């Protein structure tokens, strides 16, 4: 409940186009533990806890 | 670009122009301070600061009523409200059990009423004067995103949910969509076809990627198709997640917004991309166009997509206006 | 700035 877990930007692979690249996710909802709830979501979760 | 007067205190999560059945051009805008705003908008791109109002939580949707003398609006508190602009009153028209996302005017040739789409995995339908919902439609999670265009509504949902209702008589379920997209829905736009009849619609997650998918194409795996857009860049590349998207209500072409703090154009049948701006000093959070396209507005906020250790309660937000259809003209 | 093709999947 809110974002108490620190930000990390999972990693991950892809191409372009044409060659390979990694990639870094720049989005907190993308890791595991806040997969599950939306960006605003954890955003009032954050408010109400006074956790601005 | 040039800024809106007396922005905001707070992120911005909404816009909203005014319809055509007013004289002039009028913006809306919805912020994490609990308060809505009202501009008038001149010609000159002077901005008039009109009337305001207030919820007790967060608004995260806004829109007009037909006839441009409602305002509706979407909060955090569960409910949602009527604001009359020629008497400056807002009274409360619908009840939720949890926060409310979003907020439309559904203009049918035999009934009109306000759609709320709320995380309480509802959908409810209000007459603006009881307080019981005309009708209650069950969705299969928390919503996230919607857009109503007669016959047509599109609503995305958490676990990446996609449904398309038709509004013909009274809303009622057309088709579940196995959704194109592998994330987190984000934001949702449906587009037209030639006939000026709605045909399709764009979805945005927070991968940085956009899909165009068509209701009926002839040809789906080659017609529906999807698009990268909102990373910046051997070496990694950062991916942003679509925060907005709207199309031009002239050009059939569309915009989008991300947390690049950029905006681009996209061109959907030529599959082109028109434009791409500079990198603003936080995200873009919200977008929309005016009635006949000439004006794009687009807010400069944070989106808590790096959680609360990247917000900063001082970086000012702005609103800004650009005066440009022409970038939006197809070739 | 100028035209792009889509990076289509």
């Amino acid at each position: 409940t809110g974002t108490t877990i620190k930000f990390n930007p999972p990693t991950g692979t892809d191409t372009m186009v044409s060659t390979n690249i990694s990639t870094k996710h720049q989005c907190i909802t993308a890791m595991k533990e806040y997969e599950s709830k939306s960006l605003e979501e954890l955003r009032l979760e954050d408010y109400q806890a006074n956790r601005k | 670009d040039i800024e809106v007067t007396s922005s905001p205190d707070d992120s911005i999560g909404c816009l909203s122009f005014s319809p055509p059945t007013l004289p002039g051009n009028f913006l809306i805008a919805g912020s994490w301070a609990n308060d809505v705003r009202c501009w008038e908008v001149q010609d000159s791109g002077q901005t008039i600061p009109k009337a305001q109002q207030m919820h007790t939580g967060p608004v995260l949707d806004v829109c007009w009523s037909d006839d441009g003398s409602k305002v509706f609006t979407a909060s955090c508190d569960k409910t949602a409200k009527m604001w009359d602009l020629s008497s400056n009153q807002a009274i409360q028209i619908a009840q939720h059990d949890a926060p409310v996302k979003t907020i439309h005017w559904i203009k049918a040739p035999n009934y009109s009423c306000v759609m709320t789409g709320s995380w309480d995995k509802t959908l409810k339908f209000w007459d603006t004067r009881s307080s019981n919902p005309m009708m209650v439609l069950q969705l299969p999670e928390r919503c996230y995103c919607a857009d109503v265009i007669y016959p047509m509504a599109v609503v995305a949902t958490a676990e990446r949910g996609l449904i398309v209702y038709q509004l013909e008589n009274q809303p009622s379920e057309f088709r579940r969509i196995e959704s194109p997209l592998k994330h987190q829905h984000r934001c949702v736009a449906i587009f037209k076809d030639k006939q000026n009849k709605p045909t399709g619609f764009a979805l945005g997650s927070i991968e940085g990627r956009v899909a165009i998918h068509y209701i009926n194409p002839p040809n789906p795996a080659k017609d529906n198709f999807t698009f990268k857009c909102h990373r910046s860049n051997s070496a990694p590349q950062d991916i942003y997640a679509v925060n907005g998207i709207a199309f031009h209500p002239v050009h059939g072409t569309l915009a989008t917004v991300g947390s690049d703090g950029r905006f681009s154009f996209w061109d959907k049948d030529a599959r082109t991309k028109l434009k791409t701006s500079e990198q603003l000093d936080q995200p873009i959070s919200a977008c929309c166009f005016n009635h006949n396209g000439n004006i794009f507005a687009y807010a400069s906020s944070y989106d808590w997509s790096k959680g609360h250790e990247f917000y900063n309660p001082q970086k000012k937000n702005y609103i800004f206006l650009r005066n440009a259809a022409e970038e939006l003209k197809p070739r | 700035d100028e035209e792009q093709p889509m990076e289509i999947d």
